[PDB]
Parts: structure tokens; C-alpha cells; sequence
């Protein structure tokens, strides 16, 4: 009955995210709201997955909906962290600077790119699935994997380096390394291995996805 | 010489203190120890008014207890409508530093002071539906601290130059002048019959001036720190004082003595404003510990606590009919309690 | 100059001492009497009905 | 009637729209506060900052230059009888009584008779001897510049230049404020200049300014406060700096430090006369710090004196969120201020404020 403990443990992820949502204020705080809202939707997505391993797929058409929701949520979270990193770094690097519409842009990019094809339906093993295993061939992953992890990490690696350099020079006219490590190591360790696993194209790959869903949940505390 | 004169001054102070001892028959608590306690007092925020950009420094209620005026540190006076939370005017200012505001009894003029040494006066009801500066009073030195209206043509001010003067809007000159303080004047309050008024100085003293003659009558010096606010009992024969230390006292005119002291062992902050109620049974008093408190005039015990501003209370007032209590704060918020 | 200042201070202080006073007992009795008479007409002590309250 | 409600709601909407429009400007301004002791040079910076960044920066003005010239010449001649040591000079003996006669009068000697013989007293050897030791008596800092310019002001159509306007001294009553714009961003700087007060109860109002500019004279270390025989003019500034720094309200406000009158200090040290060691006894053991960046034209002797003053001010700040920025300035030189503010802005106070969450 270890699954009940794990399912109940991940049920606690909704607790903290909701409390951050309940507190609800500045220009940057509006962007941080997007990340928290998407994660809470994660608890609904995780529960079907946990039960499926325990064994279902009651819904013939509902099997793909969960995959579409999961892809949309993952890409929305990655884009949200990329946006917040870019905003903070650009504001810090250039002094004397001169929001809702933007968060909308990233959400529109995610919901569409990550859901249209799975609902749309854009080999022999896949035919067996049609008769909830996930089987994409055709390098759909190359577009989703590139547009949802590497494009976001590539932006994050650059802005953070400039911001840390500007921090190391001002003392010249530590805690910075610790904070940057806390920011970057969690995201890298939780997402980059999954991206490496996906591009190899099964228990291992399913296992990596199972390990990684929690990292978006832990995200509320580090940002808060 | 000065030594002989200084001896005479000391030869009279002892007479004042000695004579005051004979007047003391019993304390206030002894004569008021046989009345029922009022009990717990609880009341919630009926309305919240927002729109200011910086801290509020003062406010004043209208005569009809429906309109009010507030002044902020970004240089804007705005007249609210309490019933429906609707703004009526928004007056820009020449100087961004403002400490006071006032509202005439007839509801036709609004005066604002400030640190620019100018007690500029505005007009509300006029042709074309616009507000323009009527007169500017500039014969006075030091930053102002309060402004009050006796009628449509008389206004009293008090500044930090140890001076209080009674003006005249039509002529624009100082009719009289009150002198005698050894420190800055922080606040003043008019009597109910508009014949006498007091002033809380900065050297831990309070006086009682006369509008017509222009001389000091008495002097009360029971405090030990700065004085920040004063208000009269509705009767007109007593006034309460809120000092820099946590103590708030209550003096008397005829008895010429201090009567009761309001303090608690768990409060070490300052006092910003005080005000009575319609029946003179409660003594509301703002504080510097982010909220307010409600004392009792006779039992001298804290009844209820008003909280929620999340920043220091900078002004306070009670309507004429005693129906509502309004407070300001430093976080651009106004509240109405009931 | 300053000596005049001390001369003016003592002149003002003399008139203050010659003032009439009353006992505290005859003074504290009046304040207690005042509050009892106007206790009914005070909507802050005794809560007002919701119909009569203009703010709700 | 619902018409009144509709009209009131429309008025509320209009006022809300205006307030929302006006909110943007307030959040985009930086406010600076000047401070320091009296007769230090606070108002000069405000006047100069107008000329540097605003095009707009006169008959009534020409009155006070004449007022300054009259006060300086009267003080030097009339104070001789008060000096304990006699250095008495017979030229202009009939004019000394004339100056004493006109020393107190609401109306100035507008007639050209006064100007003619006033030049001789300035050229008199006795007056120059009296001027040589100006520590004992209180004298205006612009005495030498205007006295030599007595020929230009005598002729009609004076049309005083900008440089002559900077050295004028006029007392200020109210708030002296200015509003300029630097490139895209705009600034707002205001003096206080009310009067000397030991309490300063109005310091509460300035609880949100971005920075506080402190201005202290550096060439006045052998003079006393206006209240005669009070203390060293520099020691009165050090006491004021400590009180402002250790204040309850100003708990998270940075301070920019200016040291003016550098040219006056440089000239005093060069020509012997009073020495710093006479007034400050701890200066005798001072050694120049290794991390020293002298100006190219500065002589080695005067570079030791500049950093002694800076060390005294910096020690108070470093004993106890807060930061202190030292600087060397000369308020008269127009091009000089145009560089320090820029360099000081470079290391923005704002980057430090944003960097607070993690360094
Ligand atoms: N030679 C010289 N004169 C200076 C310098 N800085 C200021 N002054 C002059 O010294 C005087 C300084 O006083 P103000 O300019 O009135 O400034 P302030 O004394 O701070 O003004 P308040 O204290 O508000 O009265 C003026 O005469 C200035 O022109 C400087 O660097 N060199
Ligand atoms: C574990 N469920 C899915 C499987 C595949 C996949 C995910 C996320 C982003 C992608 O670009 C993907 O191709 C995962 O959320
Ligand atoms: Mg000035």
C-alpha cells in the first residue's frame, strides 16, 4: 500500500500552493501568480496517473485529455519561470526602467502548442493503444521538448549569469552563489534528466516523469 | 538686578503649588467608584475610503456629519461623500508638504496649512464650478500646525515659532497675537461656545487663551514630555491631552488641577490624536503602535481596541451627532467605524 | 534688554495667582452628573438599530 | 431621483481617471533632501543645478549685490576698534566716521559719493592688515571677490553675470525647491532652510526620500558659530552629523557627503598662518593612508589635510541598511558639479536597494 502514502504525500502539494494563492501585490507579484495557479491544477492531473499505476483508462477519449493537460501545464510553468527570470534580470541590469497582457501571451503559447495536436490526433504498437500508454513518433517531442525546456533554460542561463556578474562587481566598488544555486540546481536536476530521457527515442522514462512532477510543487516555497 | 527678580519669580511659584494643595479634597476615582462598568465595546469597519497616494496627515468632518476633507503628503485635498464613498472634488496644491486641513461651519470654504508657512484658503461654491485660491496669509513665520474656523471671516493658526495668531480673511492681517510659549505649538482646540481656546506646546505645558482680550489665563504643566494633541470635553469645562509618552491626562478649568491619568504598563509608544464622544463618556485616543485604543473617562480602564490600519494612526475625529468615528493612517487608507 | 524680559514674566505671573478656585469634590460631581443626563442620546454606547443606522 | 446618483457616479469616474493618470508621475520621481550647518553652501547647489539642466536660471537682484558690498566693507573697518591687539594704521580719517554714521540706516547710500572713497579704504594698508586675520570676527565668504569688483558695479547697466549671481548671499524663508529632468528620468530636490533648531520635529515628514545629501564646509576649521565663542565651526558639523545618522525615523536612508570650499582650504594650508594641529591635537600623529588617489595638481602637503577631514566624518558612519558616500566638491566651479553627481549616480543607490533580497 505504498502508493496510498505517495498519493497522499503529493496531495499535500496542493496545500502550500493554495496558501500562496490565498495571500495574493506588485508588478512582479502578478507574474508569480501564474506559476502557483498552474501547479494546483497539477494535483488533479497527478491523481489519475497514480491510480493508473496501481490498477484503468475508463474514458476512451479522456485518456488523451490528461496528456494534453499535463503537457500544457508543464510548458506553462517553464515559460512562466523563463519570463520571471528575464524580467528580473532585465530590470536589475538596466536601472531607471521606463504585465497581465504578457502572462496572457505565454499562456496562449502553451495551451495552444501543447493541446491542439493531442486533441487533434495530428505504428503497430500505437494501434494496440487505440484498442493509457503514451506513444508519439514523428518527432512531435522535438518541437515540444525544444520549445518547452531547452528554449526556456537557454534564456535562464544567460540572464542569471549577467545578474550575478553585476552583483560581484558592486561589492568590489557569498550569499549570491547560495541563492543562485538554490534557484538553478533544483530546476536543472528536476527537468534536464527528463529532457535527456525523452530525446533517446520505457519504465525508466515513465519513472523519470514520476520523479519530476513534484519539482513544480516545491517551486512555490523557493520563489516565495 | 536679575538675581532679585529671579528670587521674586521663585517666591510666587511656591504660592501656586501651596494653594493648589488646599483645593484638593478627594480624587476623581473616590467620587466615581460606585458606577457600573460600561463593558466590552466592539465595532467593525463599515466603510473604507481609498484613492490617496501617500500618507494622510489630517482630516476634518463637516457640520452636517456627511462630508469630510483629508490632506495628504502628495499635495491633494479631496472631499468625500461618506454615505456612498463618492469623491466630490480633487484640489491640487502649490506646495507638496501639508500638515493640516479645515472645513468651515457654513460649508463654503476649505483651508489647508503646511510647512510652506502659508495658510492658503479655498472657495467651494462659486461660479463656473471651479475651485481657486481665495487668499494667502503670509505674515507668519515657521511651519504651521493647526487651522480652525470661528466664522466665515476669522481663522486661528499656530506654528512652530512659539506663536498663535487670529487672522482676518477680508483684510488679510493679524488682528491679535498670543505669545508666551518656550517651544513649538503642536495643536489647539476651540471651545464649544467659541470664546476660549487652548494650545499644547512642545515644552510640556498647556495654556488657555482668550480670543477677545488676548492674554493667558492659566497654565497646566503636569506632563513630562512633548504634547501632541488636545480636545475639549463637550461641557466646555475640561480638556484632555495626549502627550509623547503613553500617558494621556485630563485637566480641569475651575479646579485648576489634573484629575485622572490614562496609562498601561504594556504600552511604551506615543500618542497622535485624542477625541471624546457625544456624551463625554469615552476617550478615544490614537497610538503609534499601528492601532488605536478606547479608554473610559471615569473608570479609567481600556474597554475595546480598534485595529487593522497596519501603519501608524495619524489623525482621528468624531462626527457632530456621535454616529460614526473616522480614522486616518499613513498607508493611504481611511476607515469608518460604528 | 533681558532684564526687562524677566520683568515682564514676573508681572504676568502675579495676576495668575489671584484667581478663584473650587474644591475638587464640588467639581468632580458635576462631570459625573453631566454624563448621566446625556447617556441616552449617544449612538456609540448603546448600539443603534439597523433601520436607524444610516451607514447600513 | 436617479439623475443625481448618475451624475455623482460620473463625477467619481472622472476624478478616478484623473487620479489614475496622475499616479504614474509620482512613482517615477526621485526626491533628494539637503542638509548641513548654516553658511555651508546648500542653496548654491540648488541654484547651480538649475543652470546645468534647465535653460531658465534681474533688476531686483542687482540690489543685493550692492547690499553685500556695503555689509562687507562696513564690517572690516568698524571691527578694528574691537580687536584686543592694536594694529592701527591717517588716510580716510574723515570717512571712517562717515561709515560709522551709515553703518545703521534702512536706506542705503545710493548716491555715488560713498563709492568714491570706499575704494581708498580697500586699498589702505591698515584694512588689508585687518583682513589678514579674519578668524576673530564674523565676515562674509564673498568679501574679496566683490570688493575687487567695485569698479564694474559702479557703472550703470550692471547686468550681472551668472557667475556673480552664484556668489550672492540671500537668506531663504520657505522651502527652496527645484524640478529638473535628466535625459528620460526626472528629479526633485528641495532645501529646508527654515532656521536653526535643536529639536527638528519636522524630520518625520522625510521618511521616503531616496537619498539625503549632506553638505559640510571644509575650509572653516578656525572659526566659531554665529553664536560667538560657542565651538569650532567644524565640531558643530560633526555633532550634527552624528545626530542625523543615529535617528529613529531615518533608519534606512543613505547619505551622500559633500565637502565644499576645497579651493579655500588649499590656499589656507599653503600660506602658513594657523595650523590644523593647533585646533585638532590628534592630527599631529596622522599618516596618509596607502589607498590614496591625489589629484594631479595637488601638492603633497595639502593631500594629507584633505583625508584627515574625510576620516573624521567616515569614522562616525562606520561605527554603527545604511551607507555613506564621500566626495570632494567646489560648488562655484560650474563644470565640477556636473561630474560628481554623474559618477555618484553611476553606483546607483537603487541597484543596492534591489540587490537586498540576495547580493
Ligand atoms: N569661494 C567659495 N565660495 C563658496 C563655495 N561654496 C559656496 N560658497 C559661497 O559661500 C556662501 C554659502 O552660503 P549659501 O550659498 O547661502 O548656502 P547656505 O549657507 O547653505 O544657505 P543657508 O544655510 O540655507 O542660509 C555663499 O556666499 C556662496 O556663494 C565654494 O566652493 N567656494
Ligand atoms: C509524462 N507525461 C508527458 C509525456 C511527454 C511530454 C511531457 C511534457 C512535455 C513534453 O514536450 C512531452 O513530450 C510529459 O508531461
Ligand atoms: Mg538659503
Amino acid at each position: 500500500g505504498m502508493g496510498i502514502v505517495m498519493s497522499l504525500i503529493v496531495l499535500a502539494i496542493v496545500f502550500g500552493n493554495v496558501l500562496v494563492i490565498t495571500a495574493i501585490q506588485t508588478v512582479t507579484n502578478y507574474f508569480i501568480t501564474s506559476l502557483a495557479c498552474a501547479d494546483l491544477v497539477m494535483g488533479l492531473a497527478v491523481v489519475p496517473f497514480g491510480a493508473a499505476h496501481i490498477l484503468w483508462t475508463f474514458g476512451n477519449f479522456w485518456c488523451e485529455f490528461w496528456t494534453s493537460i499535463d503537457v500544457l501545464c508543464v510548458t506553462a510553468s517553464i515559460e512562466t519561470l523563463c519570463v520571471i527570470a528575464v524580467d528580473r534580470y532585465f530590470a536589475i541590469t538596466s536601472p531607471f526602467k521606463y504585465a497581465r497582457v504578457i502572462i496572457l501571451m505565454v499562456w496562449i503559447v502553451s495551451g495552444l502548442t501543447s493541446f491542439l495536436p493531442i486533441q487533434m490526433h495530428w505504428h503497430q504498437e500505437a494501434i494496440n493503444c487505440y484498442a493509457c500508454d503514451f506513444f508519439t513518433n514523428q518527432a512531435y517531442a522535438i518541437a515540444s521538448s525544444i520549445v518547452s525546456f531547452y528554449v526556456p533554460l537557454v534564456i535562464m542561463v544567460f540572464v542569471y549569469s549577467r545578474v550575478f556578474q553585476e552583483a560581484k562587481r558592486q561589492l568590489q566598488k557569498h550569499k549570491a552563489l547560495k541563492t543562485l544555486g538554490i534557484i538553478m540546481g533544483t530546476f536543472t536536476l528536476c527537468w534536464l534528466p527528463f529532457f535527456i530521457v525523452n530525446i533517446v527515442h520505457k519504465e525508466v522514462y515513465i519513472l523519470l516523469n514520476w520523479i519530476g512532477y513534484v519539482n513544480s510543487g516545491f517551486n512555490p516555497l523557493i520563489y516565495c | 538686578e536679575l538675581d532679585q527678580l529671579r528670587q521674586e519669580a521663585e517666591q510666587l511659584k511656591n504660592q501656586i503649588r501651596d494653594a493648589r494643595k488646599a483645593c484638593a479634597d478627594a480624587t476623581l476615582s473616590q467620587i466615581t467608584n460606585n458606577i457600573d462598568p460600561v463593558g466590552r465595546i466592539q465595532m467593525r469597519t463599515r466603510r473604507t475610503l481609498r484613492g490617496h497616494l501617500a500618507k494622510i496627515y489630517a482630516m476634518h468632518w463637516g457640520t452636517d456629519s456627511r462630508l469630510l476633507v483629508s490632506a495628504s503628503q502628495d499635495g491633494k485635498l479631496i472631499i468625500w461623500d461618506s454615505y456612498t464613498t463618492n469623491k466630490v472634488h480633487a484640489i491640487p496644491l502649490r506646495s507638496s508638504w501639508v500638515m493640516t486641513c479645515a472645513y468651515a461651519p457654513s460649508g463654503n470654504y476649505v483651508a489647508c496649512g503646511g510647512l510652506d508657512n502659508i495658510c492658503s484658503i479655498y472657495n467651494l461654491k462659486t461660479r463656473e464650478g471651479n475651485v481657486r485660491v481665495s487668499r494667502e496669509l503670509a505674515g507668519h513665520t515657521g511651519y504651521l500646525s493647526c487651522c480652525r474656523f470661528l466664522d466665515d471671516n476669522q481663522i486661528v493658526t499656530s506654528s512652530g515659532d512659539t506663536t498663535c495668531a487670529l487672522w482676518d480673511i477680508e483684510t488679510g492681517q493679524q488682528t491679535t497675537t498670543f505669545t508666551g510659549h518656550t517651544g513649538d505649538v503642536m495643536s489647539l482646540s476651540l471651545a464649544p461656545d467659541t470664546r476660549l481656546f487652548v494650545s499644547g506646546a512642545c515644552d510640556a505645558s498647556a495654556k488657555l487663551w482668550d480670543v477677545r482680550e488676548g492674554m493667558c489665563r492659566q497654565t497646566f504643566t503636569g506632563h513630562e514630555s512633548d504634547i501632541n494633541a488636545i480636545c475639549f470635553f463637550p461641557n466646555g469645562n475640561a480638556f484632555a491631552t495626549g502627550s509623547d509618552d503613553a500617558t494621556c491626562r485630563l485637566f480641569d478649568l475651575r479646579a485648576d488641577q489634573e484629575l485622572m491619568t490614562y496609562s498601561h504598563d504594556n504600552i511604551i509608544c506615543g500618542i497622535t490624536s485624542v477625541s471624546f464622544s457625544k456624551s463625554g463618556r469615552l476617550l478615544l485616543a490614537g497610538y503609534d503602535d499601528f492601532n488605536c485604543n478606547v479608554w473610559d473617562a471615569l473608570k479609567a480602564d481600556r474597554a475595546g481596541v480598534l485595529a487593522g490600519h497596519d501603519n501608524r494612526v495619524s489623525c482621528l475625529g468624531v462626527t457632530d451627532d456621535g454616529m460614526a468615528v473616522a480614522t486616518g493612517s499613513w498607508d493611504s487608507f481611511l476607515k469608518i467605524w460604528n | 534688554a533681558s532684564i526687562a524680559q524677566a520683568r515682564k514674566l514676573v508681572e504676568q505671573l502675579k495676576m495668575e495667582a489671584n484667581i478663584d478656585r473650587i474644591k475638587v469634590s464640588k467639581a468632580a460631581a458635576d462631570l459625573m452628573a453631566y454624563c448621566e443626563a446625556h447617556a441616552k442620546e449617544d449612538p456609540l454606547l448603546t448600539p443603534v438599530p439597523a433601520s436607524e443606522n444610516p451607514f447600513r | 431621483q436617479r439623475n443625481e446618483e448618475k451624475a455623482q457616479r460620473e463625477a467619481n469616474k472622472k476624478i478616478e481617471k484623473q487620479l489614475q493618470k496622475d499616479k504614474q508621475v509620482y512613482r517615477a520621481t526621485h526626491r533628494l533632501l539637503l542638509l548641513g550647518a548654516g553658511e555651508s553652501g546648500k542653496s548654491t547647489i540648488v541654484k547651480q543645478m538649475r543652470i546645468l539642466h534647465v535653460n531658465g536660471f534681474k533688476a531686483t537682484k542687482v540690489q543685493d549685490i550692492k547690499n553685500n558690498l556695503k555689509e562687507a566693507i562696513e564690517t572690516i573697518v568698524a571691527a578694528m576698534s574691537n580687536l584686543v591687539p592694536p594694529v592701527e594704521l591717517p588716510e580716510n580719517q574723515f570717512r571712517v566716521d562717515y561709515i560709522l554714521s551709515v553703518m545703521n540706516v534702512p536706506d542705503f547710500d545710493f548716491p555715488p559719493e560713498f563709492y568714491e572713497h570706499a575704494k581708498a579704504l580697500w586699498e589702505d594698508e591698515g584694512v588689508r592688515a585687518c583682513y589678514e586675520r579674519s578668524n576673530e570676527y564674523q565676515l562674509i565668504d564673498c568679501a574679496q571677490y566683490f570688493l575687487d569688483k567695485i569698479d564694474v558695479i559702479k557703472q550703470a547697466d550692471y547686468v550681472p553675470s551668472d557667475q556673480d549671481l552664484l556668489r550672492c548671499r540671500v537668506l531663504t524663508s520657505g522651502i527652496f525647491e527645484t524640478k529638473f529632468q535628466v535625459d528620460k528620468v526626472n528629479f526633485h530636490m528641495f532645501d529646508v532652510g527654515g532656521q536653526r533648531d535643536e529639536r527638528r520635529k519636522w524630520i518625520q515628514c522625510f521618511n521616503d526620500v531616496t537619498a539625503i545629501i549632506f553638505v559640510v564646509a571644509s575650509s572653516s576649521y578656525n572659526m566659531v558659530i554665529r553664536e560667538d565663542n560657542q565651538t569650532n565651526r567644524l565640531q558643530e558639523a560633526l555633532n550634527l552629523f552624528k545626530s542625523i545618522w543615529n535617528n529613529r525615523w531615518l533608519r534606512t536612508i543613505s547619505v551622500i557627503l559633500f565637502l565644499n570650499k576645497q579651493d579655500l582650504l588649499a590656499e589656507k594650508v599653503l600660506a602658513g598662518k594657523s595650523k590644523i594641529e593647533d585646533y585638532f591635537p590628534e592630527f599631529a600623529r596622522y599618516t596618509t593612508p596607502e589607498d590614496a588617489t591625489p589629484e594631479p595638481g595637488e601638492d603633497p602637503r595639502v593631500t594629507r589635510a584633505k583625508y584627515f577631514i574625510r576620516d573624521e566624518f567616515l569614522r562616525i558612519s562606520t561605527a554603527s541598511r545604511h551607507y555613506c558616500y564621500p566626495h570632494f566638491t567646489c560648488a562655484v566651479d560650474t563644470e565640477n558639479i556636473r561630474r560628481v553627481f554623474n559618477d555618484c549616480r553611476d553606483i546607483i543607490q537603487r541597484m543596492h536597494l534591489r540587490q537586498y533580497e540576495l547580493l
